[PDB]
């Protein structure tokens, strides 16, 4: 069971980028929030 | 003469006004950029943000036309901007004895007497900025006014001015009134005493004074008095490699989060440029384990302060820390690249800081911009193509309305960094000799604390150094020599502003000629002129130029 | 014997690099999948 | 002026007094006083909190009864040490944290004596472990709202660290009051004596855990673990099939073996290894 | 030069040793 762990973690690779949510849609989320606060 | 020799070489005055002579002749700036940033008129940070920008891009050039275009928009903000507006006047007049008292004759505290004492009390802050590493009457003129004055509103600018001029001098006379400034049991004297108390004892390790400081910051109930001493006990020890390690363990073990954080700055200064494996174990172990966010940001920002001697290794370790769960380590990963590779146009560091301006936390978008500013000063499009890719990027985020005030605070500050002195001055924590430039090391560490005091990071003019070759043949006479270059000619580019309402590689140069340090090898020696340099031309600065 | 003394150290040191560097790349990517679980 | 780095130091005892009084009388908005030690222009320190009783049925902040506080202010004065009232609090039950129009008026009566009384909101429901829902506030003058002037004159990068919620931004933030960043005053005099005293198992692991039934429970799992392995003798057999991203959506109706089958193995190990080891330490120690 | 070929190459074994010890801290610290 250790060797099936020790010979298993090699194909973890090219996990390229954990994207948080956005740049644009985050800003659109902020603009939509500012609209509700004004309302 | 040889009798005059000790004045010529140890006062160093003929480097001071000559650097002033280089700046009064070479001045390539723009009014339109401040007019582009003029349109953000509101009651936000912006008034302080504009006056800190032009003071950065006009260091020591004595050019008061970017401030004297108006009075009301300059005197709109109040109560600490007027402390900073009278502060920024001295940085523009950096390194110049005469036009300090005579221009601030309006701003002497006993002449006008307005409703603002910060306007008149903050002048002494700027007097220390002019005569940094120059001790004369500027010691005693600032000494005697601090015997009898107001409360800690003139006493900030006086004490921060007085410790700056007497930096690393171990004067007893500056230590006398800094004792009674310390024991006021007062919060507002906290930045006043504890910062300058370390400055005059730089590298001194006078262990009674250490015992006075750390013995005082255990029972006091204010925080600025815990914070000004936090940098000062880090600054009293400087480059010792083993002689602080009893104190470093004594501070790291303590329950105080400020004082553990202060021990992180102390091991940063006891290992300046030191590639020691012993320091990096537990400096970066407490970057893993500790629970306060302040100490974790100070931990990862100690990496470039100890490993700037080899800028190749710091992108290999701090790239992994730029993806941490908390934004605090994600912040201090960015300035760690900003303090290490800043003298280089590092291709790898800009590759790391490219998605760092995308993070939904505001202040990590801030510090990504400052580190992007420090990495590429005096670099035009050929050291790395990402220069003009980012020139538009600061304008992209400062002309937006829906951005944060903090996120666009990095953009307005990067304008004064990236165009400093008309591309005539630069940062250098490093001489060609291998020896580090200790006022720039102090000046960049003190610059990090713009969180906890805004004009505390006005202490940045110590980091600015020119890059100009200078010829000389007698004690006074300028020569007349004109040499050229050999490598590709577009590297000698200028900013070339836009102002909207068949090639060289034989570039002739006068005596005060600016040059990139990477362009020191691409030039040609003067072989056909009357002058022939006795020194092998490897560094800039001033040299003897033998007339043949 | 600088061929047979000094160059005998370049041949040895590279052997310690070529597996302890592989130890890191396995281990940091093992955290990198774990770090993806935390922030998400 | 203020430098928006106001840094309210509180306590360790008061937060427990805040949540207990906020939880036992929960759906009515309860309130009390803040008896702290006032310090400089920058910070404020509130170390003690005593709760004030209500007036009647109904969610309100009704009024303070100065008969009660004046006798209470000199109650512990003759016993312990003098302090001074540095603020006051109430409790939104399941809202969040804001100043309502009823909340702002009893605040405005308290800022008249001292200009630094802190309005504190605690929420004892949206708090689980690393959340204690807080963010005390304090009023801003509406005179400066007509001037269009932005207050609090930021001199440090310490204020704009926390982001306000949008629901509090619907309310008078930021047009009538402001947030204040806080931390907590912890000390070893309290830290160790609550860690080493909360969950201490006495002699539990020196037992045998119902010795006829442990091996009986060692079959109460294994028997259905057979058929749960028959599902594992089933679900692997319909692979090399429709692209197992489709085997993620489609398996939300009925149970899977693979996760459920590594579940009991953890259960059938720690129930056995702990019980088998503890049997073999009793044989040595007890004769 | 040849003398720098070993002195700079032992210089990074100094530098490599922390990193595997460093991620060893974070295999357990993120779990907590
Ligand atoms: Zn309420």
């Amino acid at each position: 069971h250790n060797m099936s762990v020790k010979a298993m973690r090699f194909p973890p690779k090219s996990y390229n980028k954990d994207l948080e949510s956005a740049e644009e849609r985050r800003e659109r989320e902020q603009q939509d929030l500012e609209f509700a606060k004004e309302m | 003469d040889q009798t005059l020799k000790m004045i010529k070489i140890l006062s160093g005055e003929m480097a001071i006004e000559l650097h002033l002579q280089f700046l009064i002749r070479n001045n390539n700036t723009d009014l339109m950029i401040l007019k582009n940033t003029k349109d953000a008129v509101r009651n936000s940070v912006c008034h302080t943000a504009t006056v800190i920008a032009n003071s950065f891009m006009h260091c020591g050039t004595t050019s008061d036309q970017f401030l004297r275009d108006n009075l009301e928009w300059l005197a709109r903000a109040t109560n600490w901007a007027k402390f900073t507006a009278t502060a920024s006047l001295g940085v523009i007049h950096k390194g110049h004895e005469k036009e300090a008292l005579q221009l601030m004759a309006t701003y002497l505290p006993k002449d006008t007497s307005p409703g603002s004492a910060y306007q008149e009390g903050g002048g002494l802050y700027a007097l220390g900025l002019i005569h940094a590493n120059h001790g004369g009457d500027i010691i005693d003129y600032l000494l005697n006014q601090l015997k009898n004055a107001s409360n800690d509103i003139v006493r900030h600018g006086g004490s921060l001015g007085l410790g700056l001029a007497a930096m690393g001098t171990a004067r007893q006379d500056v230590y006398d009134l800094l004792k009674t400034n310390l024991y006021q049991d007062d919060a507002v004297t906290g930045e006043a005493a504890g910062l300058a108390l370390g400055l005059v004892m730089l590298g001194s390790k006078n262990a009674q004074a250490i015992e006075d400081m750390v013995g005082y910051a255990q029972e006091t109930q204010h925080e600025k008095i815990l914070r000004g001493l936090a940098v000062g006990i880090a600054l009293v020890m400087y480059g010792r490699m083993e002689e602080a390690d009893a104190l470093i363990e004594s501070l790291c073990r303590d329950k105080d989060p400020i004082l553990r954080r202060s021990g992180m700055y102390t091991v940063a200064m006891a290992y300046c440029g030191s590639g020691n494996n012993k320091a990096i174990r537990r400096l970066l172990h407490v970057a893993v384990s500790d629970v306060n966010d302040d100490v974790r940001r100070a931990a990862v920002e100690s990496l470039g302060f100890i490993l700037f001697r080899t800028p190749e290794q710091c992108p290999s370790v701090v790239s992994l820390l730029s993806e941490s769960y908390n934004p605090h380590v994600r912040y201090g990963a960015a300035m760690a690249l900003g303090i290490c590779c800043a003298g280089t146009g590092n291709k790898e560091a800009i590759n790391l800081l490219e998605p760092m301006t995308n993070d939904p936390v505001n202040y990590v978008r801030q510090g990504a911009l400052i580190a992007s500013a420090l990495i590429m000063i005096q670099q035009t499009e050929i050291t790395c193509p990402k220069v003009n890719q980012f020139r538009q990027l600061y304008s992209k985020v400062i002309n937006d309305k829906h951005d944060d005030v903090m996120a666009k605070f990095g953009a307005i500050l990067a304008q004064g960094i990236l165009d400093a002195g008309g591309h005539n001055v630069t940062i250098s924590l490093q001489s060609r000799t291998g020896h580090t430039h200790m006022p720039s090391v102090v000046g960049v560490l003190v610059f990090t604390q713009f969180w906890f005091w805004f004009p505390l990071s006005h202490f940045l003019s110590l980091a600015y150094t020119p890059t100009c070759v200078i010829g000389l043949n007698k004690d006074l006479k300028m020569p007349k020599v004109q040499y050229k270059s050999n490598c590709k000619p577009s590297t000698f580019a200028y900013p070339a502003p836009l102002e909207v309402p068949p090639e060289p590689n034989f570039q002739l140069l006068d005596n005060p000629a600016r040059v990139m340090p990477a362009q020191l090898k691409v030039l040609t020696m003067p072989e056909t002129c009357r002058y022939q340099p006795f020194k092998p031309l490897s560094i800039g600065g001033i040299i003897i130029l033998k007339d043949t | 014997g600088l061929r047979q003394y000094y160059l005998s150290k370049i041949e040895e040191l590279q052997l310690i690099v070529n597996d302890k560097s592989q130890n890191l790349r396995r281990l940091q990517a093992q955290r990198n999948e774990l770090n993806a679980k935390v922030r998400l | 002026a203020v430098d928006t780095a106001e840094q309210v130091y509180i306590s360790s005892l008061a937060l427990l007094k805040m949540l207990k009084h906020g939880r036992a009388g929960v759906p009515m908005e309860v309130m009390g006083l803040m008896l702290g030690e006032f310090v400089d222009d920058y910070t404020v320190r509130v170390i003690d909190v005593f709760a004030m009783p209500q007036s009647g049925t109904g969610v309100s902040v009704e009024a303070v009864d100065p008969v009660f506080q004046a006798k209470m202010l000199d109650m512990l004065k003759q016993t312990g040490r003098p302090e001074m009232v540095v603020g006051w609090y109430h409790s939104h039950p399941g809202f969040g944290c804001w100043l309502s129009g009823v909340d702002i008026n009893t605040q405005q009566s308290f800022e008249a004596l001292s200009e630094r009384a802190v309005a504190v909101v605690v929420d004892p429901i949206q708090s689980v472990k690393g959340k204690v829902v807080i963010d005390a506030f304090r009023l801003i003058n509406a005179n400066m709202m007509v001037l269009g002037h932005e207050p609090r004159q930021t001199t440090s990068n310490l204020g704009h660290l926390n982001k306000p919620s949008i629901q509090a931004l619907i309310h008078g933030l930021n047009r009538h009051y402001y947030s204040i960043t806080i931390n907590y005053r912890k000390n070893e005099l309290e830290q160790k004596m609550l860690l080493n005293l909360h969950k201490k198992s006495w002699m539990e692991g020196l037992t045998l855990q119902d010795y006829s039934e442990h091996c009986k429970h060692n079959e109460s799992v294994v028997k259905e673990m057979l058929e749960l392995a028959k599902n594992y003798n089933k679900a692997v057999e319909e692979e090399d099939k429709m692209t197992p991203e489709q085997l993620a959506i489609k398996n939300v109706g009925k149970q899977d073996p693979k996760r459920h089958l590594e579940e009991h193995v953890d259960v059938l190990m720690t129930s056995n290894i702990v019980q088998c080891l503890a049997a073999m330490l009793d044989t040595v120690v007890f004769k | 030069d040849l003398y720098s070929r070993y002195k700079k190459l032992q210089q990074e074994l100094e530098f490599l040793e922390v990193q595997e010890e460093y991620i060893k801290d974070e295999q357990k610290n993120l779990k907590k």
